[PDB]
RNA sequence: CCCAUAUCCGCAGCAGGUCUCCAAGGUGAACAGCCUCUGGCAUGUUGGAACAAUGUAGGUAAGGGAAGUCGGCAAGCCGGA
RNA sequence: UCUGGGUCGGGGUUUCGUACGUAGCAGAGCAGCUCCCUCGCUGCGAUCUAUUGAAAGUCAGCCCUCGACACAAGGGUUUGU
């Protein structure tokens, strides 16, 4: 098994990360994060393998006034990979999934890293390359 | 003796660390001051104006690093004076300063 | 511990030093420190750069 | 010498060192030893006189 | 001073478990201590004089 | 003789107020701003030593980008041709 | 004190990125000299190349010196069961 070590955050609730799936979406406007308690003033901010309460602000109009889950995929911020090793992404990206982990859409656009392809294997398995 | 003269280089740039833009040149002449009084073992140093001439050449915050200076304690002879001994703290133009050290100096 | 090379100016990366930056294309590079990175960032190429080991070896300088 | 019992797995681990680092901390230091950083970097002018 | 170090992890269920991992380290320079004298306290009902 | 950051009015050698004449070189569209020559001055009623908090004035900042706040207040962006 | 710690110097480290001079049948081109040349040889010329990972800085709160040069039992004020 294993469990998530924390990393850089650096995404906080008013983010705009870009959809990197074929579901038609093509921003994700965090709205909040699942699985913070949050402390007084403090925004709830999310990493790469957090799951994520977001609207889509421009995309197909089926998919633009709710609110989906969704799962951050790449991160601009240098997060430390335990190996000594601060990785990071040239984009903010993010797929839209359901409660149980499964994509609405079918195949995932640029790379992957790889602490949520750990977490949410569904992902993990429509990934082109895992960096 | 008493008498003597030798030859010193200073390094400016690490007594000058830190210093505020529009005091570096005058806290320069402060230090060669302070750099003589222990050096010769003399109060009243006297600087001679080509060597201030020599630390202003470049403005007031811009100081040279290094300045080779020639120190020379000297009978005061002109009164008499509760400081028997003057240091008069010449200046010597230098090309570099490589493999310099400090220097007794013949009359 | 595996010692891997810097993609902009050619040195070696040990494992707690410099930052690996994944471009969305699926390229990963590694770089030893943040003027090799600025200098990768800004689009500048290593065979100007008369510090690199691509430099060294375009004039043959070894 | 601690105060305490020491029963948790982490504080009960064997370790075994595999690298240690000995590049220059002052600055951004590239090389382990100095008989590497003169292997790599050739012959240089201070050394030829 | 300090510098870092790299291991390899036995935790047993992890995810660092049989992989490499960079610790950070602190160096402290351990001289060794001469004795030169010996000091006796007695329980007493204020402490320990 | 002064004609004004000291000769005038403002209780004062008071950052205020108070009508005019002459007007160099460079840059540039330009009596713009910046730097210099003629002429003038000694930093505006004290110096020295330090580089703590708090200020006042000025800067920069990973990753987000108004989520701050009554309110994008302040700053930033924009800029010429 | 087996001295000592200072000031320079040297070495190590590291920062930036290859100094000035000089050389080049490197150079977009232009101007000249014609007994010349048998396609020359003087200029002007941003830039390039070699000398050159050079040059410059580096404790002031970096490291190591034993090289040089001086200086360090000197002062001042108080303290008794
Ligand atoms: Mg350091
Ligand atoms: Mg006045
Ligand atoms: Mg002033
Ligand atoms: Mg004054
Ligand atoms: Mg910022
Ligand atoms: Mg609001
Ligand atoms: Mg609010
Ligand atoms: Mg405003």
């Amino acid at each position: 098994s294993g469990a998530k070590f924390r990393i850089s955050l650096g995404l906080p609730v008013g983010a705009v990360i870009n959809c990197a799936d074929n579901t038609g979406a093509k921003n994700l406007y965090i709205i909040s994060v699942k699985g913070i308690k949050g402390r007084l003033n403090r925004l709830p901010a999310a990493g790469v393998g957090d799951m994520v309460m977001a609207t889509v602000k421009k995309g197909k109009p089926e998919l633009r006034k709710k609110v989906h889950p969704a799962v951050v995929i790449r991160q601009r911020k240098s997060y430390r990979r335990k190996d000594g090793v601060f990785l990071y992404f040239e984009d903010n990206a993010g797929v839209i999934v359901n409660n149980k982990g499964e994509m609405k859409g079918s195949a995932i656009t640029g790379p992957v890293a790889k602490e949520c392809a750990d977490l949410w294997p569904r992902i993990a398995s429509n990934a082109g390359s895992i960096a | 003796n008493e008498v003597v003269t030798r030859e010193y280089t200073i390094n400016i740039h690490k007594r000058i660390h830190g210093v505020g833009f529009k005091k570096r040149a005058p806290r320069a002449l402060k230090e060669i001051r302070k750099f003589a009084m222990k050096e010769m073992g003399t109060p009243d140093v006297r600087i001679d104006t080509r060597l201030n001439k020599a630390v202003w050449a470049k403005g007031i915050r811009n100081v040279p690093y290094r300045i080779r200076v020639r120190l020379s304690r000297k009978r005061n002879e002109d009164e008499d004076s509760p400081n028997k001994l003057y240091t008069l703290v010449t200046y010597v133009p230098v090309t570099t300063f490589k493999n310099l050290q400090t220097v007794n100096v013949d009359e | 511990m595996k010692v891997e090379l810097c993609s902009f100016s050619g040195y070696k990366i040990y494992p707690g030093h410099g930052r690996r930056y994944a471009r969305t294309d699926g390229k990963v590079f590694q770089f030893l420190n943040a003027k090799c990175e600025s200098a990768f960032l800004s689009k500048r190429n290593p065979r100007q750069i008369n510090w690199t080991v691509l430099y060294r070896r375009k004039h043959k300088k070894g | 010498k601690s105060l305490l019992v020491q029963t948790k797995r982490r504080a009960l681990e064997k370790i075994d060192l595999k690298f240690i680092d000995t590049t220059s901390k002052f600055g951004h230091g590239r090389f382990q030893t100095m008989e590497e950083k003169k292997a790599f970097m050739g012959p240089l002018k201070k050394d030829r006189i | 001073g300090m510098t870092h170090i790299v291991r390899e992890v036995d935790r047993p269920g992890s995810k660092v478990n049989k992989k490499e991992v960079v610790e950070a380290v602190t160096i402290v320079e351990t001289p060794p201590m001469v004795v030169v004298g010996i000091v006796g306290y007695v329980e007493t009902p204020r402490g320990l004089r």
